[PDB]
């Protein structure tokens, strides 16, 4: 170590020859294979590839899609790779018109599959489900590929694009008037415990409040009413045992300017959605309250 | 078309205008590198010989890695040709049917000719099934071969200066098959198998925008090739173009190679195997299938 | 869709074409994959716009 | 007293303005400036068209 090693500010990482045009350049040798720049090479986000049945892409082919981990409950698929949307069939957030409209389009073996193994165990949902990040690829087949992000921005191979987080427009929940700057973005489940069995409640809140514990108090004040079925079960009921009256996980941060309404196209059917235009996804863990 | 005679229904002069659209198919392999030999590829640890070794070791992995990764698209080029090819080529009873019935019908096919069509290919389809296992005459695969020659149409472009021989009467076909084929027709029709040299192109064609092609491109998304040539023989008047854009691109120089060729009735194909591209790769030969009877 | 009119006055390069069946047969049975078919003279290709 | 102009003026196409008006059904007028800028990589035109 001397006075110029330190003084010498670091190496710039694009001013440097990459590994392969050294060894080309050391051995004076030419290659067919272009290789001055390498592609995704500064990409700062960090992806992972999912194959998915045929039936289960759909309005996931365009960006932006929320995609969950499901458990079957079963040895021979283990697990499948589901969208938001999905949930949006079993889901009582949901209107009447809007789930007609994406009954018919989930109209597949493998949909009706993952409707199936979802409803048929004892577990509460959100037992059943691994949250993995936003996907923006697909090449279609009888198996497509998906590459989704899970720490990140969403764009394209030059990052000529960014992509936005789409949320169905039933799901989407803000409590506040007046947005701040910054917005955290959660997913809520909610379960209300009505006599024959569970119904559960499904959205995407966006909110100003980082805090675990303020958010938890507002959470609460909004959803009293299922608290007092949480209890009234617990009375009427004995030998159930319910755990939670929902979980909170956060998934990402964006600007509130960024917030607006638009509509998604799948075989001559619109879908109404939220849309985030530059949203990056920061994952956490289910919390549940109380 | 031609004149008619009393009391016949005159035939009207029709135009035909149909376009043909190009499909895409990329191709990728991966090769794959160790943190060990990124390291000691640009790292001198006090400069021992040692170290010199081990440096060298990681720029010879490389380099290998990148000849290798080379070899491999040149073989997935050749197999994606390849598997184009066999996608679009239809069998023998079809083609032989469509030769055989070319002038049945001058319109969209009746009832009658259509049933015609399907006994045809049912009887072709069951005489013709393994070719070489039933028969090993000479002059019969002699004529089938001399068929499946003839039955393909001819192509809209034609460079009359390429795949041609010392014996310079041109090459206008390839037929390729696997190596056990291919020596079981070359030992039966020796007397028309020939060793050939032939010129061939030593390297791609290259195809340019053009400035006014940029500028389109920029504003209509569209680009029309040769769009000189084009605005200069509209704006002179004549009506009729010398050469095709895809056609001019193609390369200049030409190399001489070593092949098999066969005469089928002043016709001359090239003969060749594809087992070298498959030697002792994972990939199964395209040119080897599997047949379903019930 | 496709613009026949612009084939139609652009320059065009001379084939000697080659159908195995007959024009209208391998049309009619639909082998291409976009197609346009008229009788007489069609005005349509002299309204430059 | 006033000076005016003597005679109107007079806008004619570009044999590339037949090119694009029969292939696109549109014209940009003055195509070759556009083009001459945009290949020697200048950003201003003098005047339009």
């Amino acid at each position: 170590m001397d006075a110029r090693a330190v003084a010498k500010r670091p190496r710039d990482p694009a001013d440097e020859d990459n590994e392969l045009v050294t060894a080309l350049k050391a051995k004076r040798e030419v290659n067919t294979i272009s290789v001055r720049y390498l592609y995704h090479a500064d990409h700062q986000a960090l992806t992972a590839r999912f194959f998915v049945p045929e039936g289960l892409v759909e309005f996931e082919a365009q960006p932006g899609a929320l995609l969950i981990r499901m458990e079957t409950g079963c040895d021979s698929p283990r697990h499948l790779y589901i969208s938001l949307y999905l949930l949006g069939i079993r889901a009582s957030n949901v209107s009447a018109s809007t789930r007609c409209l994406l009954e018919s389009v989930y109209t597949a073996s493998a949909a009706r599959a993952a409707l199936q193994w979802l409803d048929l165990g004892p577990h509460l949902l959100h037992r059943r489900l691994e949250t993995l990040g936003c996907v923006k690829t697909v090449s279609l087949g009888i198996t497509s590929l998906l590459t989704c992000v899970m720490r990140g921005y969403l764009y394209n191979t030059l990052k000529t694009e960014v992509f936005a987080l789409m949320i169905p427009k039933d799901m989407y929940l803000t409590w506040e008037e007046t947005r701040g700057r910054l917005q955290y973005v959660y997913l809520i489940i909610v379960y209300d415990y009505d006599g024959p069995e569970t119904r559960p409640g499904i959205y995407v809140l966006t909110s100003s409040i980082a805090h675990w514990q303020t958010l938890v108090d507002v959470a609460r004040g909004k959803f009293a009413r299922e608290r007092c079925s949480f209890v009234n079960r617990r009375i009427t009921r004995p030998r159930q045992i319910p755990l939670c009256t929902g979980v909170i996980q956060k998934l990402g941060w964006c600007l509130a300017d960024d917030i607006h309404t638009s509509f998604l196209v799948h075989k001559e059917l619109k879908l109404s959605v939220v849309r985030l235009d530059n949203f990056s996804v920061e994952l956490g863990d289910f919390r549940e309250f109380v | 078309r031609v004149a008619s005679g009393a009391g016949l229904p005159t035939s009207r002069q029709t135009t035909i205008m149909v376009t043909k659209y190009s499909e895409k198919s990329p191709i990728t392999i991966p090769f794959e590198l160790s943190a060990a030999c990124l390291t000691y590829l640009r790292e001198t640890f006090e400069g021992t010989i040692l170290d010199k070794i081990l440096n060298v070791e990681a720029m010879h992995t490389v380099l290998r890695a990148l000849k290798n990764t080379a070899d491999a698209m040149e073989r997935g080029l050749i197999h994606s040709f390849l598997q184009t090819l066999l996608r679009k080529a239809p069998p023998y009873f079809v083609v032989q049917t469509l030769v055989e019935n070319a002038t049945l019908a001058r319109q969209a096919l009746n009832r009658i000719q259509r049933s015609n069509i399907l006994q045809s290919f049912k009887a072709k389809m069951l005489a013709t099934l393994f070719l070489l296992n039933r028969t090993r005459d000479r002059d019969y695969v002699l004529k089938f071969l001399t068929r499946l020659a003839e039955a393909a149409t001819d192509s809209i472009l034609d460079n009359p200066t390429t795949y041609t021989t010392s014996s310079g009467a041109k090459i206008s076909g390839v037929m390729v098959s696997t190596a056990n084929v291919m020596q079981i027709i070359m030992s039966l029709l020796s007397s028309h198998i020939t060793k050939e040299t032939v010129s061939a192109p030593a390297t791609y064609g290259n195809f340019v925008l053009s400035p006014e092609n940029a500028v389109t491109a920029i504003s209509y998304h569209s680009i029309l090739a040769d769009f000189n040539s084009y605005k200069a023989h509209l704006t002179s008047g004549q009506p009729h173009l010398p050469n095709d854009s895809l056609s001019q691109a193609g390369a200049h120089s030409l190399t001489p190679l070593s092949m098999d060729v066969i005469r089928l009735g002043e016709k001359t194909v090239i003969m060749e195997n594809l087992r070298r591209v498959y030697k002792n790769t994972d990939t199964k030969d395209p040119l080897e299938r599997n047949v379903d009877l019930t | 869709m496709e613009n026949w009119s612009a084939l139609e006055l652009l320059p065009k390069v001379g084939i000697p074409t080659d159908f195995l069946t007959h024009v209208k047969t391998s049309a009619g049975e639909e082998m291409f994959e976009a197609l346009r078919i008229y009788y007489g003279d069609d005005p349509e290709r002299y309204n430059i716009h």
